[PDB]
RNA sequence: CGAUAACGAACGAGACCUUAACCUACUAAAUAGUGGUGCUAGCAUUUGCUGGUUAUCCACUUCUUAGAGGGACUAUCGGUU
RNA sequence: GAGCCAGCGAGUCUAACCUUGGCCGAGAGGUCUUGGUAAUCUUGUGAAACUCCGUCGUGCUGGGGAUAGAGCAUUGUAAUUAUUGCUCUUCAACGAGGAAUUCCUAGUAAGCGCAAGUCAUCAGCUUGCGUUGAUUACGUCCCUGCCCUUUGUACACACCG
């Protein structure tokens, strides 16, 4: 059962689910010094998933933390409150 | 807008229907990973539960769950339009089921063995293991053991 | 690090195996009077403006 | 009394002289008319392989068949009526009237 | 009467007839203003033409257009063009034909087809392949 | 000025519409809702599970506004996507007609739209004196 | 800037771009000099746009796409790899986001920052195929600006395809950090990455 | 085209025919379509906006359709042989 | 979920084809009437890709839907080696593919559907038609074919001589 490929897996990190209190005011002290917010630097930066990206996103947007660029689907682009 | 603090009842498995379902996603989707169960079906024992379909499956409350297998386990009775289980008009029992994690394997098992026991064309076509839906076979599923 | 930048005046015409790459003749914007025959790989008109990475060499053709 | 003519064929240089004929032995009579109404020319298309076998090239092949119809409406007493069809029919070309 | 003409704008199959006359200055497309047209990005493609000439020559005209045939990015360029050969219609009408020749300028300088239709055809597709000009596949073995 | 249907966008008219309908709470909804898909081609059903019957209604109270009249079999076809036939091509298939009949009967009691002649369902005078209430109210949102 | 009223209500923020400049969605087009004096005449600047999407026909002549905004050219790049064939009004939305993207990480006007990312990622001298018998040869060339032009372009694009390909990143976030990666001329951009790979193949070769 | 013991033609290529693109130029049309005027609906209210209506009828051909025709011949200019 | 736009075409009488509209049914379908021998009716064939808002959140995953089990319908004298359609359930390989190799120069390639042909029923096929629409080149004889010139010939059913 000859395959010519090689088929390496990779690391596949767990990117936290449910928002609790060590996530949530660490959102809330660091998405300044961000120039650029959306849904993969939170990813990235945060470990939390796009459901969080995404519901966070748009709690911010309301009471203050961030401003918003471009309110499109699929790619929200959001710059800092200086 | 709404964050919410998720507290430490939590459960990163649980256990509905003997499987190991696994928790960190969406109750409806969860539910799959029991046999027997897809994902239309999955939404209207939610449905018919009156549970938030929002929730991920590890935050969701006691009596909930148990509630929802109970819908599962007796469909028609809770108003399911009986149409939409997947054993009904039974070939012995006359009546409607809905076979779930075992039993889809199990009663699967029973009534190939009835083509088998009968010698009928289908059966036949089992017990060597070839196609019975009256495919082509001189060139497809070549490799298939 | 030195590169100069040349004029094409005169495409002379296609060289190489297969024929993608063209013999000109450029004149180097700093020192004009200077002439020289280059292989250019993509598409050229004459007015162009080449960056030879080093001046000193010239091709004449393709065999 | 409103007495239409219909003309359906497949030859156009029959067919147009047929009509012209129509329109031009009206106004010697004085007819007040529809002039003729142009419908869109529909096409038959039959597209058939050439060989007779299966073999060769797959080269395949479109027969077609154009068919203009044209309509002119009229209002005249009979015997107007009785003359103009009577004459100017012209072979291929296939004429009708309807009444109302 | 009423002083009016009648243009229309071309694409592929689109055909967008146009109806400009003397009025109070409302641009209505399939009776919905200018600025509902659908498709978000192109819509900013369809405020070039007034966008070009400036707004003032739309002030005495009220312009109707009426949209049918091809696809979505079709009728975009079919409104488009009905409305710039509109107003160059009306000012070759009405107006002097100085007004005529700097608003024509300002559209064939931005872009030739606000004017002109397009002349891109389909090309008939032949046996023997999927398309116009593919074939399906040649085998030798 | 006489604002209208058409002068408004497609998209938010419907959303407030419809939220004109939850509010309303007279619409005779049908009970099969929340068990049904609503097309033979569809995969899942409606995701906004405890509207979309007034997302449905406000969406088809908009058709026969613009249109002189509709039936039943030009609904399902609009409402109509492309079926993933498994392993073979895609295909359009129609909608649901009991939803778009049901609808249409649903707005005849609410007494948006009646029958027509000549066939189909029409706008009624009721019908075209709300809708642009609504699009007056919805249209001076953002400003 | 006076603004003017008429019977169909229109937003004052086109409004504004009627007179003012035709220039961009957002951006302007003035202060956006190429810096390369060779890759000027192959970059078109300076006739502004409102929309990438321009349905021109630009391939009937040997060196007309030279006459094809830029910006454009970006665009019509973005739409492969097979099942994106056709839809430009995806690869205008993609462009939007990615310009809007440029402009919040770094202030500087985000066509500027895609025109000299272009300049950086022309090869500049390239090797062809002599054949030299049973081992193929090469030998170093130099290369045209309109195919330096033509290079960069497609080198930008593949870097952001293959980077935001099965990647919770979108195509757009992707598509803007190599164009700020290429532009300040970092060897951590693909388009860089590759462009010096050229090179030094042809500086192996002379 | 040129050279030139060859001159001048024929078939094939080309021409032809079909089709697609242009025509506010002609001939015409509720089985195509506008605009009005009747009859109405809704919203405003100024002098408007959007619809519905087949016996309201009068005119129209821009768009739709096909008859006859026109139009492109690489025209004009520049460069190079 | 909401918006929402083509073109090529086919269609029954001494037959029962294209089917609007009303009603029943989750569906596929059933039933009562109607229009059409057709620029008149189906039919604006409201096609799909697409567009706007939402859930998903790099997980063989809500990717993929093969292979199996139960029922409900439709065509037909008849459907078991399941005709086809619908519902529910089961939910495999596959993480872009070696040597090799095909097609293509602008409304073209490619994506996306629709009509027609075969057709009582059955399209993953073909012939056409529209929709969305690129990159690259405007060369050469390097490879593979074909043509021509010069040349040698003891060949001429002509080098399989
Ligand atoms: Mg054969
Ligand atoms: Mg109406
Ligand atoms: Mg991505
Ligand atoms: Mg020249
Ligand atoms: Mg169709
Ligand atoms: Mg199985
Ligand atoms: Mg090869
Ligand atoms: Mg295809
Ligand atoms: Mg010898
Ligand atoms: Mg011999």
């Amino acid at each position: 059962k000859k395959k010519w490929s090689k088929k390496s897996m990779k690391d596949r990190a767990q990117h936290a689910v449910i928002l609790d209190q060590e996530k949530y005011d660490r959102i809330l002290k660091e998405v300044p010094t961000y120039r650029y917010v959306s849904v993969s630097v939170l990813v990235d930066r945060l470990k939390i998933g796009g459901s969080l990206a995404r519901i966070a996103l748009r709690h911010l947007e309301k009471e203050g933390i961030i401003k918003p660029i471009s309110k499109h689907s699929k790619q929200a682009i959001y710059t800092r409150a200086t | 807008s709404l964050v919410v603090q998720e507290q430490g009842s939590f459960q990163h498995i649980l256990r509905l229907l003997n499987t190991n379902v696994d928790g960190n996603i969406k109750i409806v989707y969860a539910l799959t990973t029991i046999k027997g169960v897809g994902r239309r079906y999955s939404n209207l024992v939610c449905k018919k539960a009156d549970v938030d379909l929002h929730k991920r499956a590890g935050e969701l409350t006691q009596e909930e769950l148990e509630r929802i297998v109970q819908i599962m386990q007796n469909p028609t009775h809770y108003k399911i339009p009986a149409w939409f289980l997947n054993r009904q008009n039974d070939i012995t029992d006359g009546k409607d089921y809905h076979t779930l994690a075992n039993n889809v394997e199990s009663k699967l098992r029973d009534d190939l063995e009835r083509l088998k026991k009968i010698r009928a064309h289908r059966g036949i076509r089992h017990f060597w293991g070839l196609r019975v839906r009256g495919q082509h076979t001189k060139t497809t599923g070549r490799r298939r053991a | 690090t030195p590169v100069t930048l040349a004029k094409v005046i005169k495409v002379l015409g296609r060289t190489g195996s297969r024929g993608g790459v063209t013999q000109v003749r450029v004149e180097f914007l700093e020192d004009t009077s200077r002439t020289i025959v280059r292989n250019v790989k993509g598409p050229v008109r004459e007015n162009d403006i080449l960056v030879l990475m080093e001046s000193e060499r010239e091709a004449r053709r393709l065999r | 009394i409103k007495i239409r003519i219909t003309l359906t064929s497949t030859k156009v240089k029959q067919l147009e002289n047929v009509s012209s004929n129509i329109v031009k032995n009206a106004e010697q009579h004085n007819l007040v008319k529809k002039g003729p109404v142009r419908l869109p020319t529909k096409v038959l298309k039959i597209s058939t392989r050439k060989t007779p076998n299966g073999e060769g090239s797959k080269t395949w092949e479109t027969y077609e068949m154009r068919i203009h119809k044209r309509y002119i409406d009229l209002e005249a007493p009979v015997q107007i009526v009785k003359r103009i069809t009577q004459i100017t029919i012209e072979p291929g070309v296939d004429v009708e009237v309807v009444v109302a | 009467a009423v002083p009016s003409v009648q243009t229309f704008g071309k694409k592929k199959s689109a055909t967008a007839v146009a109806h400009v006359k003397a009025g109070k200055g409302l641009i209505k497309v399939n009776g919905s203003p200018i600025t509902l047209v659908e498709p978000e990005i192109l819509r900013f493609k369809v405020y070039e033409p007034l966008l070009l000439v400036g707004l003032d020559k739309f002030s005495n005209i009220d312009i109707r257009v009426r949209v049918t045939g091809g696809g979505h990015v079709s009728q975009v360029y079919a409104i488009r063009q009905a409305i710039a050969k509109g107003l160059v219609a009306y000012h070759q009408k009405y107006v002097d034909e100085q007004s005529k020749n700097e608003l024509k300028k300002a559209f064939t300088s931005y872009d030739r087809t606000l004017l002109i239709a397009d002349s891109r055809r389909p090309e008939p597709k032949k046996f023997g392949g999927k398309g116009a000009r593919s074939r399906f596949q040649k085998s030798y073995r | 000025p006489g604002v209208s249907v058409r002068d408004v966008a497609a998209q938010d008219f419907i959303n407030a519409y419809a939220s004109f309908l939850q509010r309303q709470g007279k619409l005779e909804v049908p009970g099969y809702v929340d068990i049904v898909k609503t097309s033979s081609g569809n995969e899942m059903p409606p995701q906004d599970a405890e509207g979309w019957f007034y997302k449905r209604a406000a969406s088809v109270a908009r058709h026969i506004y613009m249109r002189k009249q509709v039936g039943v079999g030009k609904l399902n076809k609009l409402y109509g996507g492309a079926k993933s036939r498994g392993v073979r091509p895609y295909k359009h298939i129609d909608a649901s007609g009991s939803i778009n009949r049901k609808v249409l009967q649903a707005l005849e009691k609410i007494g948006i739209v009646e029958i027509s002649p000549k066939g189909g369902r029409r706008i009624s005078e009721n019908g075209q004196r709300d809708l642009d209430r609504i699009a007056a109210q919805t249209l001076e949102e953002d400003e | 800037f006076t603004p003017v009223v008429l019977a169909t209500p229109i937003p004052e923020e086109v409004q504004q771009a009627q007179t003012e400049i035709k220039l961009f969605n957002k951006w302007s087009f003035e202060e956006v000099e190429v810096k390369d004096a060779s890759l000027v005449d192959y970059v078109q600047v300076r006739q502004p746009i409102f929309v990438a999407h321009t349905a021109g026909r630009y391939a009937n002549k040997r060196f007309r796409k030279a006459q094809c905004p830029i910006i454009e050219r970006l665009t019509n790049s973005l739409m492969m790899n097979g099942r994106n064939n056709g839809k430009k009004l995806k690869a205008v939305r993609i462009i939007k986001h990615t310009l809007d993207i440029i402009n919040v990480l770094t202030d500087q006007n985000p066509i500027q920052v895609v025109v000299d990312a272009i300049t950086n990622t022309g090869p500049r001298e390239d090797t062809t195929r002599v054949g030299g018998g049973g081992a193929a040869r090469r030998q170093a060339v130099d290369v045209s600006p309109l195919r330096r032009v033509n290079q960069a372009i497609a080198l930008l694009t593949i870097g952001a395809r293959e980077a935001a390909f099965r990647n919770i990143k979108t195509i757009a976030e992707t598509l803007a950090e190599e164009l700020i990666n290429a532009a300040k001329g970092s060897s951590t951009s693909y388009a860089i990455k590759k462009k010096d790979e050229l090179e030094r193949v042809a500086k192996s070769n002379r």
